[PDB]
């Protein structure tokens, strides 16, 4: 939900600048056991609220691994390294899912964010993300999440 | 733009997807403070539930 990233004044908030038209993104997640998730999303602003449409395709998860067996325990703190490329804003993450067995399950993720109109692109910087499941029913057909996200310069020193 | 994006904003999300062939749909709604960088969501599986896989692969797509 990229409209809600806190930005410093001197870094252009690409996602907020894209509105009201909005932006689209496409994400690929490669998990260490061969599992793949590809996701596309369209974000727009209508009737004063943001409207998100998402499609997700996950394939090749070992029928015996932590995802299919519901053995994960949440995402660690995430640092998404942002950079402009080919007219779009890209984000790359190396990030783990906690496992019930005292362990970790790693993912490499790359996302391309493109505004529907011309928007100024930022240079390289990081987005720091905390993503929490705050509550759920027994079978996760109802789930509540909290996220905090903040851009930080990755160059530029103490300045 | 600092006009059209208020200090408090709500959102609606629709997901359609499949994992290892298992089709499902999810409808949700959230809210937060765009300039402060914080938000909450409540999601409900509407088709394909209960899900045979970790919710954690879906959470970053919402968020």
């Amino acid at each position: 939900s990229r409209a809600y990233v806190k930005h410093p004044a001197d870094i252009p908030d690409y996602w907020k600048l894209s509105f009201p038209e909005g932006f689209k993104w496409e994400r690929v997640m490669n998990f260490e056991d061969g599992g793949v998730v590809t996701v596309t999303q369209d974000s727009s602003l209508q009737d004063g609220e943001f409207i998100y449409k998402v499609k997700l395709r996950g394939t090749n998860f070992p029928s015996d691994g932590p995802v299919m067996q519901k053995k994960t325990m949440g995402w660690e703190a995430i640092s998404e390294r942002m950079y402009p490329e080919d007219g779009a804003l890209k984000g790359e993450i190396k990030q783990r899912l906690k496992l019930k067995d005292g362990g970790h399950y790693d993912a490499e993720v790359k996302t391309t964010y493109k505004a529907k109109k011309p928007v100024q692109l930022p240079g390289a910087y990081n987005v720091n993300i905390k993503l929490d499941i705050t509550s759920h029913n027994e079978d996760y057909t109802i789930v509540e999440q909290y996220e905090r996200a903040e851009g930080r310069h990755s160059t530029g020193g103490m300045d | 733009n600092m006009a059209i994006i208020k200090e408090f904003m709500r959102f609606k999300v629709h997901m359609e997807g499949s994992v290892n062939g298992h089709e499902f749909e999810i409808e949700g709604e959230g809210e937060g403070r765009p300039y402060e960088g914080t938000q909450t969501a409540k999601l409900k599986v509407t088709k394909g539930g209960p899900l045979p896989f970790a919710w954690d692969i879906l959470s970053p797509q919402f968020l």
